[PDB]
RNA sequence: GGCGGUGCGCCGCGACCGGCUCCGGGACGGCUGGGAAGGCCCCGGCGGGGAAGGUGGCCCGGGGGCCCCGGGUGUUACAG
RNA sequence: AGCAGAACUGGCGCUGCGGGAUGAACCGAACGCCGGGUUAAGGCGCCCGAUGCCGACGCUCAUCAGACCCCAGAAAAGGUG
RNA sequence: AUAGCCGGAGCCUCGGUUGGCCUCGGAUAGCCGGUCCCCCGGGGGUCCGGUGCGGAGAGCCCUUCGUCCCGGGAAACGGGGCGGCCGGAAAGGGGGCCGCCCUCUCGCCCGUCACGCACCGCACGUUCGUGGGGAACCUGGCGCUAAACCAUUCGUAGACGA
């Protein structure tokens, strides 16, 4: 998670190389939030990507604009994230339901 | 009077209303077990009403308040007198227990008589309740706990919480 | 037989109740099924507490039947039933249950990468062992 | 997916309330070791229950009368039906669910049975109380296959001992196993000991 | 990869004993036994995941043979972990006794 | 293109406000016998007493053999 | 006598609903069509919604045990249970 | 005895499900596991450890984002390819072992490099699923060239059937 936009959905943003995911929005009701915190205290968002930057246009091919965004977010997370052991392959990983795991039981 | 929770016990006083015959009547005081204060003073006029020349209409509540345990953190033997009510026939019991309040202890008596001799809260009348020394005890219930270097172990522990595991594996074990 | 008996002064645990999971000492024995009982250096009031939720401990602290709640805690400090407690294989158990408990997802994900590598090498290990047996049973 | 309840030590009641419950939720349950199942009361009170309860037939036509079950595995079914709304579509497809044997079949030997504690004689009834076993009382009323259940009951008891034996020299072996091995596990050990897995 | 949803039982309509009200459900949801566990469950969204003979359209894919009736679940029922829920339209009694989800993307946490 | 009105083809989602309900978490205060009890200050200090569910100490018995279990006297003695 | 004849009041007849396995008279409560909530009487092992409470205290073994107003079955007497 | 068995893709219909646990016996005023110094042909006995079971179902096993390189830890016995061999009868498994001609320390855990429609917030997603059944299409191999009934007869049988 990055910040919070102007119309309440959240700029969320894990690596493109890790999760595979982009500057993507999403709405806060339907999201886990895992207590694992990591400080982005220290890093610059671009103020021009706003939710009218993420708005749908009108094929959906990426503009070059967009790459060049995902690479100046991701490299002040990606350093941060390897200084703590393990957390890329916590990212990498996918999260489910096993046999006997009970989201009401256990504490996240 | 329905013997609901923990008893309770009130000390109310009242007496006559002021009248041109009489000047001032005078008080009387009695120990009530009740579950609260408002059946209390009903069962306050009940027995007064037996014992004088009272009713409610022409007698008042000067003062009706709780009385706390004196020492609620010492193991104390109470002797319980009855007044009960039989399907045929009144009988009276003196009875023995072991509890840290006085109205425990009454609890403890209508919860007792009712699972022995079927008596209904409304068919016991208390009279007396009285602390009473360990050496003084009658009932050898009560006496076999007056022992400086009494031990015993859980023999037969029934295992509670018997659902949360509802279907396992290995058989429990009722010994610790 | 019988090794723990319910007797003055044996230090027990709470089974349930609002002093759940904590420790305390016997007084006296008021009834058949209830018992005089203080844990005073744990945070337990001076109260009657029945013998269904209390587990029963090998310790056992000397103290008169009747002693008041003074001498309680001076038997329980001189004993130091709380470090020996915690060095018990009793409570050892005890506390690694809420540390599943609060188990994070992320820690959750670092127990479960752990385990696979601890079990290969163990795998591995006793894959040694029956090969190497079974040269020796020949 | 499939509930495996061993019948020995199980009172009949109580076992046949918790599995009717489980069977009307669409859930699976196989009893197995019906013979173990035994009865609150003393044996020669069971008998004339059971005994009157044959007396129970159809005057005109005992053939349309009541169906008096025998077996073990079939009295404990019988007990089940009349916990069950089987006169509907759904309690006839709940007793599809059901499966009852005396002793244990080669399909479930090599499997793990499960106990339900609260359908337990030894939680259920003082020490001092008596009780009937199923199984003497299914052969003493018309069942003919107790001592033959029984001998093939004592063929699998130690052929899962063979089992089992083997299965402890298989884990002492593992036991062992990190006996030799702590210097280079210990990363993964004191891991799992800090989330509570090996305290 | 995997699960996303908890395993819960239909196993009936709120009901009395000779008086059944089809237009609320009972849901015996896999794991919970309690009444103060059923507070994580409230609010989520419910679903019965059935299929049929004829060929329906499907969001974001190729048009499939299964069907849904959506729903929400309402509040807690009885004491030992039952709980209620409301569907769009109500539940048929073919349902009983098989596997409907319960999702967590109504999360408030 | 902007403003006002009506509506979205179908399947859906979200936000805020108001009404009616069920539930939870915090903090504040009154009354009592102006709480009862209870904790600390050597047993709070001093003096005077009492017995028992009898702690030291004494005697007898038994188990190894230096602690435990019983019975009796006692008044704090190395507990109360 | 579930018989016949009276007094007060309430019901059925004329009235459905929840409960008592069922039920003219019992208990609660009377009715336009619905949604949410909460109850009465009754209940909460399964049928059958609800205790899968770490329910409290005791009594009771029946080789005819006992289990809820109406209400559907029992007496005198006896028991070193 | 049967005028089907082995192995490839598409179409209708029936539906449920969304990781597996491969197992001692048995007690409940008692158990469990190891040492066997002891005695006999597996049991008894003793000892040592746990016993609110942690050689715990309050549990165990597997874990899956994928591809490309490089380095570290393990591994050299190991991962995967066909034939036999036996162990299974209460309603019986593709279970294990011997050798095979090819496969890599690729398996896995840590860390580097780079890539993968980044479908621009949204739902039945994600398996068991080469699921069961049915027609038709495939390719070849391996094969088999039967019974029942009616009719007639019999009369140990029979209202008619049988």
């Amino acid at each position: 998670f990055l910040k919070q936009l102007s119309s309440g959905l959240l700029l969320v943003t894990g690596p493109l190389s890790l999760n595979r995911v982009p500057l993507r929005r999403t709405h806060q009701k339907f999201v886990i939030a895992t207590s694992t915190k990591i400080d982005i205290s220290g890093v610059k968002i671009p103020k021009h990507l706003t939710d009218a930057y993420f708005k749908k246009k009108k094929k959906y091919e990426i503009t070059e604009q967009r790459k060049v965004d995902q690479k100046a977010v991701d490299s002040q997370i990606l350093p941060k994230i390897k200084a703590v052991p393990q957390l890329q392959g916590y990212l990498r990983s996918v999260f489910a339901l096993t046999n006997g795991v009970y989201p009401h039981k256990l504490v996240f | 009077m329905k013997a609901s929770g923990t008893l309770r016990e009130y000390k109310v006083v009242g007496r006559c209303l002021p009248t041109p015959k009489c000047r001032t009547p005078p008080l009387y005081r009695m120990r009530i077990f009740a579950p609260n204060h408002v059946v209390a003073k009903s069962r306050f006029w009940y027995f007064v009403s037996q014992l004088k020349k009272m009713k409610k209409s022409s007698g008042e509540i000067v003062y009706c308040g709780q009385v706390f345990e004196k020492s609620p953190l010492r193991v104390k033997n109470f002797g319980i007198w009855l007044r009960y009510d039989s399907r045929s026939g009144t009988h009276n019991m003196y009875r023995e227990y072991r509890d840290l309040t006085t109205a425990g202890a009454v609890t403890q008596c209508y919860r007792d008589m009712g699972a022995r001799h079927r008596a209904r809260a409304h068919s016991i009348q208390i009279m007396k309740v009285e602390e009473i020394a360990a050496s003084k005890c009658r009932r050898p219930a009560v006496k076999q706990f007056h022992d400086s270097k009494i031990k015993f172990p859980l023999p037969h522990r029934v295992l509670r919480r018997q659902h949360k595991p509802r279907f396992t594996t290995k058989r429990p074990n009722t010994f610790f | 037989v019988f090794r723990r008996f319910v007797e003055v002064g044996r230090v027990a645990y709470v089974s349930f109740g609002p002093h759940a999971g904590k420790l305390v000492a016997i007084v006296d024995v008021i009834d058949q099924n209830r018992a005089l009982v203080d844990g005073p250096c744990t945070r337990v009031r001076r109260q009657a507490m029945p013998f269904k939720c209390m587990q029963l401990t090998d310790f056992i602290l000397k103290f008169p039947h009747s002693a008041r709640q003074k001498y309680v805690r001076k038997a329980w400090e001189k004993a130091d039933i709380n470090t020996k407690w915690a060095a018990t294989r009793w409570a050892k158990k005890i506390e690694a249950r809420e540390r599943k408990a609060k188990m994070t997802d992320f820690d959750r994900y670092k127990v479960m990468k752990a385990k696979k590598m601890r079990n290969r090498i163990i795998k591995n290990e006793v894959k040694k062992l029956q090969r190497a047996a079974l040269l020796k049973a020949s | 997916q499939v509930l495996v309840l061993d019948g020995r030590g199980h009172l009949l009641g109580r076992l046949a309330a918790i599995v009717a419950k489980q069977v009307l939720l669409g859930r699976k349950v196989v009893v197995v070791r019906c013979e173990g199942i035994n009865i609150s009361g003393n044996f020669y009170r069971n008998k004339l229950k059971y005994l009157a309860f044959l007396r129970k037939r159809m005057n005109t036509n005992p053939s349309r009368g009541p169906y008096h079950f025998r077996a073990p595995s079939r009295i404990f079914w019988r007990t089940v039906r009349g916990m069950l709304p089987h006169k509907t579509k759904r309690g006839q497809a709940a007793l599809d669910r059901l499966k009852v044997f005396d002793g244990i079949p080669p399909p479930y030997d090599k499997k793990k049975r499960m106990v339900v504690p609260a359908a337990l004689k030894v939680v259920r009834l003082k020490p001092t109380r008596k009780f009937a076993y199923l199984g003497r009382l299914a052969h003493e009323v018309g069942w003919k296959y107790q001592a033959v259940t029984a001998t093939l009951e004592e063929k699998r008891k130690e052929k899962a001992k063979i089992h089992y034996r083997k299965k402890k020299q298989l884990m002492r072996l593992r036991k062992q196993a990190e006996k030799n091995v702590e210097k280079k596990i210990s990363k993964f050990t004191d891991v799992l000991k800090t989330h509570g897995l090996l305290v | 990869s995997g699960r996303l949803w908890c395993k819960a039982i239909f196993a009936g309509y709120k009901r009395g004993l000779r008086n059944q009200r089809e237009h609320t459900a009972l849901l015996k949801i896999e794991g919970v036994y309690a009444r103060d566990e059923t507070e994580f469950y409230l609010g989520k969204r419910c679903a019965y995941v059935y299929k049929a003979k004829n060929n329906t359209v499907t969001p974001g894919g190729k048009p499939n043979k299964t069907r849904v009736i959506w729903g929400k679940v309402t509040r807690a029922h009885g004491n030992s972990g039952m709980v209620r829920a409301k569907f769009r339209s109500n539940l048929p009694a073919k349902a009983i006794g098989h596997r409907i989800r319960v999702m967590l993307y109504p999360s408030r946490i």
